[PDB]
């Protein structure tokens, strides 16, 4: 279900983010550990042996020392823990002890979601958000060409029906940004978009 | 997509 390991390191060099990208993790994925380079990453909520459950984008900004968290969802930490057994504290921790001069990062993180409920498209919108990442690292959330293509909702409505209509609207921008930017997308662009369909859950 | 930044001092 959704995309494989494989798939989203593809799209993420398709979408030039290669030279920063430090793979895809399960949830044990362990930080930004050295240098000064921009740095980012996709991360499982689950272990490697689950056969993985959810994807989520981590990006590293070393001049400001900020890092983000980026979940289609938007849920907050609290919530990713209750739903998703997910928490990435000790990620952040041993990546300031690292790399903050005063033992200290800034964490950004969404509140909304562009994602409908029942998509498996969560990596391919984490590919998305990480092109908005390493072309505009300073202001990656919103505000920037690629990620004003979508539309965040509430993180509240996300179980709304009023809002499925604005999810799934993104997921198709979602597939025309990727099929602008990416070959790989566009050789199996078919298969892709069936197996990370907006109701596919 | 709305977005929250909080410091985190270790
Ligand atoms: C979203 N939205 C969403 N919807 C449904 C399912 C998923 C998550 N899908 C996967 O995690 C997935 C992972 C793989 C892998 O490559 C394995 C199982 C090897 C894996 C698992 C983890 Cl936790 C981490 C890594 Cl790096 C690799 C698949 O391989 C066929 C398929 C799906 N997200």
């Amino acid at each position: 279900s959704g995309s494989s390991e494989q798939e989203l390191a593809a799209i993420v060099r398709d979408l030039g983010c290669g030279p920063y990208f430090l793979g895809t993790h399960d949830k044990r994925f362990p930080g930004f550990l050295a240098g000064n380079k921009l740095a980012c990453a996709i991360v499982n909520t689950a272990g490697r042996e689950t056969g993985g459950v959810h994807w989520l984008a981590f990006g590293w900004n070393p001049r400001s020392r900020t890092c983000y968290m980026f979940d289609p969802f938007g849920f907050s930490d609290r919530r990713l823990k209750q739903i998703y057994s997910f928490e990435y504290e000790a990620m952040l921790r041993r990546s300031a002890l690292a790399l903050s001069p005063d033992r200290c990062l800034s964490l950004e993180q969404s509140t909304q979601t562009v994602q409908g409920p029942d998509s498996a498209a969560c990596g391919l919108f984490c590919c998305m958000f990480l092109h908005a990442f390493v072309h505009w690292p300073d202001r990656p959330m919103d505000g920037n060409p690629t990620m004003n293509l979508l539309t965040g909702v509430p993180n509240g409505m996300l179980q709304s029906p009023q809002v499925l209509p604005t999810l799934r609207r993104n997921q198709e921008k979602l597939y025309r940004f990727l099929a602008h930017h990416s070959p790989y997308f566009r050789s199996h662009r078919a298969a892709i978009e069936h197996a990370t369909a907006f109701d596919k859950m | 997509v709305k977005s929250l930044k909080r410091r985190r001092c270790y």
